[PDB]
């Protein structure tokens, strides 16, 4: 998954 | 601390040099030294701190996943016994990762969060607290795993509550917080429906607020909205 | 040494795990521990040692070049004075780089080279000695710069002399040694004509020997021959 | 330049  | 004799401004200058040189361990040590001067951090300085530790812990997480996968294959039926070395080395990387998370959480607790009064700083630091408890949760397997998970949840929830009250739905900190909390739901809390609902609602409410923004704020906001959509595409 | 209590075989196993996880600092510490057990290294083990330190020093060299370029721009006419921080941080990275080179050169001197009797090991270690003196030369600016350069030259020359006598012209160690010695001529010794002549002669003599090789040896040899050609294209 |  994409996180920042 | 080894940075106690260096000027705060010099530490910030060198953190920026270290970023240019992709020396993120150095960058993190410099920013830790700057935090330990005791003064609050500006917006730029907060983002230097987060960039530095995100890169350090990101490398550790990637390495831990490689080693964990090797370890799991070694414990399948038919795999030859190879001794304790895989477990030992995975534990070594895991302990270093936990140490970095504890360092960051220590800086937030002493005393970044308690002095942060503006929404932009308080939400930023609470998101960081949620993030680094999330990374601890990724490797947790013991009797405190539930408490680590709830510590991440609690930090994210407080950050969400403030961000809803004090920031517009397009604020990049609010958006990145919602992004990461949705991933917490999907990957940590076994709550994929909550993850999907949060991502969708966050995206839709940001979309409806884009008309208020300048071109440059529009670019900042839509970049994070695309990550919400990328996750939704993976999850649905 | 911190690895003194770990089995040699365990150190080698963990070096391989660290490579898979791209943890090259760990990989280097494990291989240093293996060397310090005192036994000679097999072909595979020599290449684990070189891979580990090549990646560590490669990152340091890249960072040093970024910082050196910033420092040089700061000393141009019209650039604003920014204080000692750029020089200080470049010096910090430079000193760490020199420490890694000294560590590798120390392992070769105590006692890898003196026990290496076969051509494949002796040429490998002498190439390494030339390489790490070359990296010291890249950052040298003082009264010992000429002696550092001659130390690199001397190691490369001995390795070349043995490789010509004992290895076929397609041997990948011989080819990589000639590749790197040619770069030494071009980048360190201010001898671009010697660099070009060595690269061309090495390539042509390898070409004429390819017919003796199996498919798999052909692949190994032509890969390094392509790097000789890539340099010649840059240089001519 | 390229080295190995
Ligand atoms: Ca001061
Ligand atoms: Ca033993
Ligand atoms: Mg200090
Ligand atoms: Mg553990
Ligand atoms: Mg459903
Ligand atoms: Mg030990
Ligand atoms: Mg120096
Ligand atoms: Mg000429």
């Amino acid at each position: 998954s994409y996180t920042v | 601390g080894a940075m106690g004799s260096m000027e705060r401004a010099s530490l910030i200058q060198k953190a920026k040099l270290a970023e240019q040189a992709e020396r993120y361990e150095d960058m993190a040590a410099f920013m830790k030294g700057a935090v330990e001067k005791g003064e609050e951090l500006s917006c730029e300085e907060r983002n230097l701190l987060s960039v530095a530790y995100k890169n350090v812990v990101g490398g550790q997480r990637a390495a831990w996943r490689v080693l964990s996968s090797i370890e799991q294959k070694s414990n399948e039926e038919g795999s030859e016994e190879k001794g304790p070395e895989v477990r030992e080395y995975r534990e070594k990387v895991e302990t270093e990762l936990q140490g970095v998370c504890d360092t960051v959480l220590g800086l937030l607790d002493s005393h970044l969060i308690k002095e942060a009064g503006d929404a932009e700083s308080r939400v930023f630091y609470l998101k960081m607290k949620g993030d680094y408890y999330r990374y601890l949760a990724e490797v947790a397997t013991g009797d405190d795993k539930k408490r680590i998970i709830d510590s991440a949840r609690s930090a994210y929830q407080e950050a969400m509550d403030i961000s809803k009250k004090e920031m517009p739905p397009t604020n990049p900190i609010r958006l990145g917080l919602a992004l990461n909390f949705s991933v917490f739901h999907y990957e940590i809390a076994n709550s994929p429906e909550e993850a999907i609902s949060l991502a969708k609602t966050t995206f839709d409410e940001a979309m409806a607020d884009l008309h208020t923004l300048s071109e440059d704020s529009y670019k900042d906001s839509t970049l994070i909205m695309q990550l919400l959509r990328d996750n939704l595409t993976l999850w649905t």
